[PDB]
Order: structure tokens, then C-alpha cells, then sequence
RNA sequence: UUCAAAUGAGAACUUUGAAGACUGAAGUGGGGAAAGGUUCCACGUCAACAGCAGUUGGACGUGGGUUAGUCGAUCCUAAGAGAUGGGGAAGCUCCGUUUCAAAGGCCUGAUUUUAUGCAGGCCACCAUCGAAAGGGAAUCCGGUUAAGAUUCCGGAACCUGGAUAUGGAUUCUUCACGGUAACGUAACUGAAUGUGGAGACGUCGGCGCGAGCCCUGGGAGGAGUUAUCUUUUCUUCUUAACAGCUUAUCACCCCGGAAUUGGUUUAUCCGGAGAUGGGGUCUUAUGGCUGGAAGAGGCCAGCACCUUUGCUGGCUCCGGUGCGCUUGUGACGGCCCGUGAAAAUCCACAGGAAGGAAUAGUUUUCAUGCCAGGUCGUACUGAUAACCGCAGCAGGUCUCCAAGGUGAACAGCCUCUAGUUGAUAGAAUAAUGUAGAUAAGGGAAGUCGGCAAAAUAGAUCCGUAACUUCGGGAUAAGGAUUGGCUCUAAGGGUCGGGUAGUGAGGGCCUUGGUCAGACGCUUGUUGUAGACGGCCUUGGUCUUGCUACAAUUAACGAUCAACUUAGAACUGGUACGGACAAGGGGAAUCUGACUGUCUAAUUAAAACAUAGCAUUGCGAUGGUCAGAAAGUGAUGUUGACGCAAU
RNA sequence: AUGGUGAACUAUGCCUGAAUAGGGUGAAGCCAGAGGAAACUCUGGUGGAGGCUCGUAGCGGUUCUGACGUGCAAAUCGAUC
């Protein structure tokens, strides 16, 4: 579906009571004229349409990766 | 440079036709195809759209008129005729 | 250059049966059907394009919010602006010119 | 060369009415074409400048 | 199939809140959005239409009704137009002269419209070739072409 | 067409492998409409058919296979068909289909036996059928069968019908604000009735832009050649429906005011009914980034599995040009005594009925959530073997895609992808034949008649008469060149119009770190980088507003990639449109003016037709014509510049 | 003679769609220049018209009175059109 680019809407969204599922997808892409870096995507299944989040640092990852519920099921890769 | 001598328009129909036929549908196509000028705004605007309506590019003011002339000479005395039977009404 | 075929059962190009060729993520030509072309709306009294509604097949119109269908003028998605505008102006001044009329007429008989 | 501003107004309609037409057959034809019309310009500017005074 | 051109005339209905369009021969010299009024006391403009009793001697008229009431039969094609060529108050009458330089008598209260109809003056350009002829009856009637009976 | 192997009792024909070719992408290739009806695929098999043969088959016996809310039929209506009420007709039935028919349902209110009746506001359309290439609500990608897929698996969408809430906006200025304006903001009451838009749309010509393909540079891999040379040749490098932001001509709005008239398209239209200019709005075709989505597909290296198979892995990148072909679209211009469809359906506006406030009533044409999408078709051929021509018969049958080179070219010729290598064969290869050809000298003397063949035949330069309806005749007639190599000249785009102090050098790299300097290489051990990066620097860190010299001319300098034209030397046993491709010409006569049409299967014609000219009838209680009548029709959705007959 | 069937071929009209490489010629209209006192006339560009023209796809078929004429074919094939 679309994308959205907002961390504190996002965590409203996964326990929306309607989200089952979610995956996370890590990628390994380049940026600007140097070295590159750990890029990773956090995915969320709703009931007709497929949030999704993309995080370019993975500085914010761990804070975010905690912060899912328990009681949703992640597809880890 | 005038690149055709006497036929002009018509010159586009070849020898066919014979010379009186081109050039008596010759006089025609020249005003036909003519720009007049509008009564209601006044500009060079005035064209030939289906047979005998002719409509303004400016201000869409659509005149009818002729099959190939804005205004036919069998007809301008049409209205002078009715005018000049109105004032006799009032005076 | 890979060739394309039709998708649909009807083999004849036509309005309804534009093709447009597609580079499909599986590394072939694929070919795509194209809806028909959407035409701006008129306006009722001038005839011309009128601006700010959007543009689209007549049924898919049920679909779209009321802020692609309605500008906040009167007459909103019917007439364009200055057929609008001078429609106030033959309005006004036409009422203007009847009570006009009225004042007239009530001088004269009065004086007959 | 018109928003250049070394050129007026009224020069550009000039030789575009011409550059329809002929008489201007490539770049290079237009280029001094134009400086001799600014140094005819600019003769009898000086000689108008001298002959009043 | 008609070489004249027509014109659109909404008229209000008075009876009901609704719009009446109506299809009329356009006489030349209307234009759109023009005022055509309709009735006895009409004045006396082209494009109006009036009874043949309610104008004075030297009108021209077209679109004319052969009886009361069926809206016009005499005089449509373009260039045409009949002249009133004298009122007859008694028994209500009124003798007009067609096109065709026929004399006929009829009702001062059959309505007409003021003024020669558009597109005259088409016959005068010759029809050159045979597509054209083509062209102009594949609209009208499968009456052409005409195939001599000696033949 | 040939060779070898395999199978088989039995191979010029089956299969596989190796060669040699052809169709040359207006296919001998990929899909379909009508038509066929299981020909589709698998197993086994040769009595019969495949005009030779055959273990091969579109054949024989037995089985399998067609998956739809989105593709279509379903629905609308066109030309037209046709049922009622009616009128004829002995009658089978004929006329008309809205016309001499009192021809219908429908929202509010009543509610609380009213089930749905009843009391008012109401509107009147006025059977039905009729175009799987006319209009039409909504989806794509990857993969998967022996045979299926836009239908199945996975993932990702959107539409319609319905029910209910959650969240947001609205409100004691009870049914929103902003912008001068074009208009915008996800929502941001609203009936009867009326109006408007879409559906809805001619053809041709050029131009602009987009997509697919073609050409090509760098780099990352694989395959080919390598007697000699070639930073060489070929090949992979891809991204969908749908969604957010953003983006164009056209058009419009605010200021301003014009002659020393100016903008301006390849194509001369526009401007005091207000330009040029400055600043904005809008449709979002298309295009760009992102999500779908790189975990997908593709090209490669190792692992070993009679096997059922996978794992580990790398790349899947950055560009350029063009009168290039196909196609789409936009603003235009030319054409008409042709100006070049309807309805279903959907939306909007005017209007104001009706109801409504905060102790909350709306808001289900705002975001989210829940359910369902019925029936029918889906396999294959679509053609010198699946259709029609009694047959597997050189015949006919509608359409989309279409590469490289020479070349004006979808022409001919050769090739890449793809597909065939199929239509009886072997040996000598007499006459006579069918189809291609060549002939010394003359040359139409042949023949009813140069009938058949032949010659010129492409391109560039020169030159062109009689006559004429002045437009043509006319590439008339008639002359000069054409290869290859090395050069010359000409025809464009994009950037830059200074020095000294100054501010940012919004890259500020650089020295210190301050602390997001963190992930990455189960708590902790203590080990690693901090992504070397937000945040401040004493700084050497090619755009500038200010002043100065004086700022200007000559115009310059740097990059880039196209073909076209002309010319100069040299060179070839004077050959050069070298293959293919490709006009014989002139003086006249008879006749039809020309374009066009017909005897589909012996006559394509001076025959018919055509424009032009003239005549005739007709003013509708009519002229011409049809019907067995009719309350019937064709001209006629017509009117004398028209219809009808010549 | 009576009563029925046939326009899937072809004959004509209507509705609805579909198809037509590449060159030649050059009309209006427009622009610039020149001439002249005017009227106006010539020169050079665009421009694309034209039931025009050479010529493929397509439609017919002129000639060889070619081939075949118990044929591939109850009229087809090849060249020239």
C-alpha cells in the first residue's frame, strides 16, 4: 500500500486491533559518494492495505524492535 | 510573387472540369472561405462553419447567414424593407 | 525485440482496445490495456474547460471526495468563474432597470 | 539576444519578420548582419551627437 | 439533408416549471441568444414570428401554416420567402405570393416568421464532381445516380 | 538434402546427435473473431487412412484435461424487429407500437390489532427485443501441469450491495475555514422539482512531447575466435496493477498600461472586449522518487545427493544521442449543397422542504473495521494437412506485434529470435515439350496486326516544342556524371562578461573531541569499531549584494554529438543505379471530356455512370409510387434554392 | 397452376467498426525583397491543397488468346498489367 514516516503514529497502528502479522526486512544498499550501511525495513500486515516503515540507521532500530507488542506475530526476516 | 496567374484557388482542380465551371466556383471559394468582420465585436473573426452559418472565433457570436456570404445582396433589403415598414406603425 | 499479443478475447484495435507495452518485471514484454481518456468538464453556458475539478470517467465519479466536485462558489461544478461573474451582473442590473421601469410607468398614467 | 539587452525592442521584430523569410540563410549570416545594423545605428549616433553641437 | 441551417429556441413553459426546446428555421439574420418573440403583439423584426393578419402590406414572411395550427408548412427550404401581397377582413383572409409565383389565399390567423430563411443562394455554385453529388445525396435519399431509361 | 547411432522382424521418411539450407518477423513466428468440436495431452498399438513406405500421425483402443466479484456474455441502445389498446381480413394473419386505451409505480407522514392500511404533498415516463471489434464499475506480478490459468498457489490491489461502530471535522458566530482571485484544505446537513456536464465520437497534413523497440559509451560476469591482428564478437544487467509526494501544453486570475505597434507557430494569429512583462491557480495524459520489491526474475562459483535436492554465496550498476520505426496524446491548420450516432448510467449546480444545538445531535458520497459477489464460456487449430470448397484440393476467409544491413522505402536481396527441413524416390540424364536464357551480319524484309522479347529505365546538373480550358503537355524530346582512398569547406547545442576588502564560502574535507557518535564486525565476561557522523572551530577552506578602474566593443573561450550538401588531388586492364531494383519516345487520325462502374466463369469497351444544360408535374382536403383492405403507408424528422419524371 | 424456403454467394440502402509503405508535382494564404507617382507588377522562402501522379499492402483484370485444359483447381497458376 502506502508508506508512512512517523515512529509514534506507527506503534498506534500495530496494536490497532485489527493487525495480525508484521515482517522485517533488512537490506544492504550504498548511499552518496561513500561507504555504505545497514539499512532495514519494518513491514505491517493490515486487514486491506500493507504499512510499511523504512529506517535508513539502525541506532533507531533497537529502541523500535523492543517496543512491539508480544502478542504480535513477527516474521523475523 | 504571384505564383499562379488567373485561376488561383481553383487552380487546384488541374484541366478537369472544364474553364467556365472552375471559374464561376472560382468567384465563390474567394469569399467562402473569407474573413468578415463581426457586428458584435468587430474584429477580422468571421468564418464559414456548415453551409450558411457563419461564427466568430471571438466571443463565439454565431451569425446566420448565406450559403457562401455573411450578408446576401438578395436579402439586405430584406430587413431595409421591414424597417422601413415599422415606423409607418408609430408614425 | 520480443512481440506482444492481445490479453482480451477481441483481436481488432480500436478506442476501446488501446494497448499500451509494458516492461514487465519478469524480463518480458508484456502488453497492458489502457483505459479510454477522461475529458475535462464544460461549462453549461460558455461551453469552455472549467478549472479545478478533476477529471475522470463519468461511474468512477461516484468515488471521489466532494473537494474534487465542488469549489465553494455559487454555481460550483456547473458554470467556470465569469460566466458566474456576469451572470450577478445581468441579474442585478436587470431588477435594477425593472423598478426603474416601475417608477416610470407610475408617473406617467398619473399624470395621463 | 533580445533579453541580452545590447539589442532594443524594435530591432527583434524586424528580422524576425526577415528570418521567416530569406536573405538570412545560417547563423553565421545573421551574426554580423545584426553587428552592421548596431554599427549603422551607432554611425550616425556619433555623427548626430557631433553635428549638433 | 437540408441546406438550412436551424436554430434552438428555449421558450419557458408558462403552464409548468420546466424549459420547451424548439427547433425553428433559421431565418438569416438571427444570431444566438437573439430574443425571437412569439405572438399577436410582437413588433415587427426578422426572426419574430406572427399571424399573417397582424402585419401591414409589404412583408415578406416564411415558415408559414397552410391552416391554423401545423406549425408551419410553406416556404422552409433556404433562400425562399412569400410576400403579403394584400389582407382580405372579410371572412378572414389573407392571399400571400409563394416561391413558385403560385397565388394563394389563406387564414389571417395562420402564423409565419418574419424574414427569408439562411442559406440562399447555394445553387449557384456548380457541383463539379461526382462524389460531391455523392456526398450530398448519401444524407437525403438513395435517388442518385439517375440511369436514362432508353439506355 | 547428407552422415552416424538408438528402437524395431522389418528405417530415403521415427527419435536423437552432427552438418547443409529455407521462411527473413505484411513469417514457413507468436494470439485471436466466425467456423470446427476433443483434432489438445498420456499410454499401448498398424488390420484400415496419411494416392511411396512407415515401430510416425490431426489415424486406431483406453483415459486425463477447460477453476473468474475484476476477462466477456449479463446491462444500454443504433439500423431495425415486434407484443398490447385498436383498425382490417372468411382466414392462416396484415397495419401501426404511442397512434381515437380511464395503460403506473413511487419518497415523506400513520406506526405501535395499521400486517402495512390510511389521510396529503406528489412525478407520467408510457411493453419487449436488437451490435461477446458500438457505450460499459472494479486487479497485477512471480511461479506452478503430460495437457490450465489476467481463472490455480503465493504476494499485492480496487469496485459494487449491505450493517454497524471506532477515530477526525462541525457546533451556545447550531449545519467549516483560508486566499483580493482563478481556487484550496482527507471530512466539513439536506428532499420534490428544474438545469448543466461526462458518456458522445469525421478525415487528412505538419509540429511538440511520452512509451515500446532500434543505435551506443563505462563497468560488473559468462560464452566464441585466437596461423597473424583485434582495450575484439555475442550475451545478462529487468520491474508490474495499485498508492503518497511532485510534474505540461491549453485555459484563467492580481498589478500594470501600450505607436518608435509588439509578442508570436514549421504552418500569422492575437492584443484598450486589454498585449508584451512580473507574480499565481488549475486538469495530471504522461513522466520522476518512494512503497509493491528485491526476500521476485536473470547472469555466474563451490558443495555432493542411482535419488527425492538444496545450502553457502556475488552482481543484478552509471549513462548518451536521434527528421530513427510502431504507437499514444496535445495545440493547430485544410475539406465540404458529406461538418461527420443514440441510450443506459454517473456526477454536479439552482432551489429550499425536513431535521439538528453542548452534556450532545448529526457526520456511514472523511480514515479504519465486518460480510457477500450468483449463472454461463475458458483446452486446441485458425489454415498450400483442424474452416468452406465431395478429399490431407497451388483456390477463398477478418485482425494486433514485427529486428539488423544495403537501400527513399512495410521494395528486392542476406542474417539474428522463432519454426520447418514438409509435400514418392534411384540412374542415365533420346527426341518432342514446360520454364529460364544466349546468338556473328542485316534488321520487321515475318505476321491480319513488331503479338512475345529487346532496349531506356535509380540519382545529380543542363535543356525542353506544337497546342491549350493557361492549371498542363513535361521525369516531353535531347545531353553530361555515378566506384574506392586521402582531404577541404558549410550547415548546431550547452556553459561561462572581471579584479581588493567583505557574509555564506549552507561541500565547508581538514586538528580536538563534545555525546545520537548507536547497530554491525540470552545477562555478562570485556572485544570491536564509533556510520568516522549530528554538534563549535585560528584556518590554504572554484558563486558573490556594496564601493573603486570605465566599463564596453571586438565578441570570445570550454564541452558535446548528428547526418546532409558542395568541392580538390590520387587511384583502379575507362569500371563504377556494377547483384536486386527500375519510364521506350515522337508526329498524327476516329471516338468517349476527365476520376469511376458493369457482362462475378470468353466482350472492360468510343457501353453505363458522372458534373453541366434544358423541359415537365406538384402549394398537401396535393405531385409520383405501394397495399387485399385499414383509423395503412415511401418521398416526409420533407415546402418551389424542395420532391418526383425525363 | 397451387403452397412453402432462400440475400452465409452476389445486387442495392442503413447502423456499427476496421485498412490504405515510400517519392513526384505544386494552389490558396503568409513573409521578405525589388520596380514605379499611382494602379499595381516581378524575385526569393514557407505552405500543403489537389475525386492529381510514379509506385508496395489491397481490389479487379488487359495481353501472352502463355501454362493446365480426364488440371492444384466446375475457371487456377506465371509474367506483363
Amino acid at each position: 500500500a502506502r508508506e508512512i514516516t512517523d515512529i509514534k503514529q506507527f506503534l498506534e497502528l500495530t496494536r490497532r486491533a485489527d493487525v495480525k502479522t508484521a515482517t522485517v526486512k533488512i537490506n544492504k544498499k550504498l548511499n552518496k559518494a561513500g561507504k555504505p550501511f545497514r539499512q532495514t525495513k519494518f513491514k505491517v500486515r493490515g486487514s486491506s492495505s500493507l504499512y510499511t516503515l523504512v529506517i535508513n540507521d539502525a541506532g533507531k532500530a533497537k529502541k523500535l524492535i523492543q517496543s512491539l507488542p508480544p502478542t504480535l506475530k513477527v516474521n523475523r526476516l | 510573387a504571384k505564383r499562379t496567374k488567373k485561376v488561383g484557388i481553383t487552380g487546384k482542380y488541374g484541366v478537369r472540369y472544364g474553364s467556365s465551371l472552375r471559374r464561376q466556383v472560382k468567384k465563390l471559394e474567394i469569399q467562402q472561405h473569407a474573413r468578415y468582420d463581426c457586428s458584435f465585436c468587430g474584429k477580422k473573426t468571421v468564418k464559414r462553419g456548415a453551409a450558411g452559418i457563419w461564427t466568430c472565433s471571438c466571443c463565439k457570436k454565431t451569425v446566420a447567414g448565406g450559403a457562401y456570404t455573411v450578408s446576401t445582396a438578395a436579402a439586405a433589403t430584406v430587413r431595409s424593407t421591414i424597417r422601413r415598414l415599422r415606423e409607418m406603425v408609430e408614425a | 525485440a520480443q512481440r506482444v499479443t492481445f490479453r482480451r478475447r477481441n483481436p481488432y484495435n480500436t478506442r476501446s482496445n488501446k494497448i499500451k507495452v509494458v516492461k514487465t518485471p519478469g524480463g518480458i514484454l508484456r502488453a497492458q490495456h489502457v483505459k479510454k481518456l477522461a475529458t475535462r468538464p464544460k461549462c453549461g453556458d460558455c461551453g469552455s474547460a472549467l478549472q479545478g475539478i478533476s477529471t475522470l470517467r463519468p461511474r468512477q465519479y461516484a468515488t471521489v471526495s466532494k473537494t474534487h466536485k465542488t469549489v465553494s462558489r455559487a454555481y460550483g461544478g456547473s458554470r467556470c468563474a465569469n460566466c458566474v461573474k456576469e451572470r450577478i451582473i445581468r441579474a442585478f442590473l436587470i431588477e435594477e432597470q425593472k423598478i426603474v421601469k416601475k417608477v416610470v410607468k407610475e408617473q406617467t398614467e398619473a399624470a395621463k | 539576444y533580445r533579453d541580452a539587452g545590447k539589442i532594443d525592442k524594435h530591432l527583434y521584430h524586424v528580422l524576425y519578420k526577415e528570418s521567416k523569410g530569406n536573405a538570412f540563410k545560417h547563423k553565421r549570416a545573421l551574426v554580423e548582419h545584426i553587428i552592421q545594423a548596431k554599427a549603422d545605428a551607432q554611425r550616425e549616433k556619433a555623427l548626430n551627437e557631433e553635428a549638433e553641437a | 439533408g437540408r441546406g438550412a441551417p436551424l436554430a434552438k429556441v428555449v421558450f419557458r413553459d408558462p403552464y409548468k416549471y420546466r424549459l420547451r426546446e424548439e427547433i425553428f428555421i433559421a431565418n438569416e439574420g438571427v444570431h444566438t441568444g437573439q430574443f425571437i418573440y412569439a405572438g399577436k403583439k410582437a413588433s415587427l423584426n426578422v426572426g419574430n414570428v406572427l399571424p399573417l393578419g397582424s402585419v401591414p402590406e409589404g412583408t415578406i414572411v416564411s415558415n408559414v401554416e397552410e391552416k391554423p395550427g401545423d406549425r408551419g408548412a410553406l416556404a422552409r427550404a433556404s433562400g425562399n420567402y412569400v410576400i403579403i401581397i394584400g389582407h382580405n377582413p372579410d371572412e378572414n383572409k389573407t392571399r400571400v405570393r409563394l416561391p413558385s409565383g403560385a397565388k394563394k389565399v389563406i387564414s389571417s390567423d395562420a402564423r409565419g416568421v418574419i424574414g427569408v430563411i439562411a442559406g440562399g443562394g447555394r445553387v449557384d455554385k456548380p457541383l463539379l464532381k461526382a462524389g460531391r453529388a455523392f456526398h450530398k445525396y448519401r444524407l437525403k435519399r438513395n435517388s442518385w445516380p439517375k440511369t436514362r431509361g432508353v439506355a
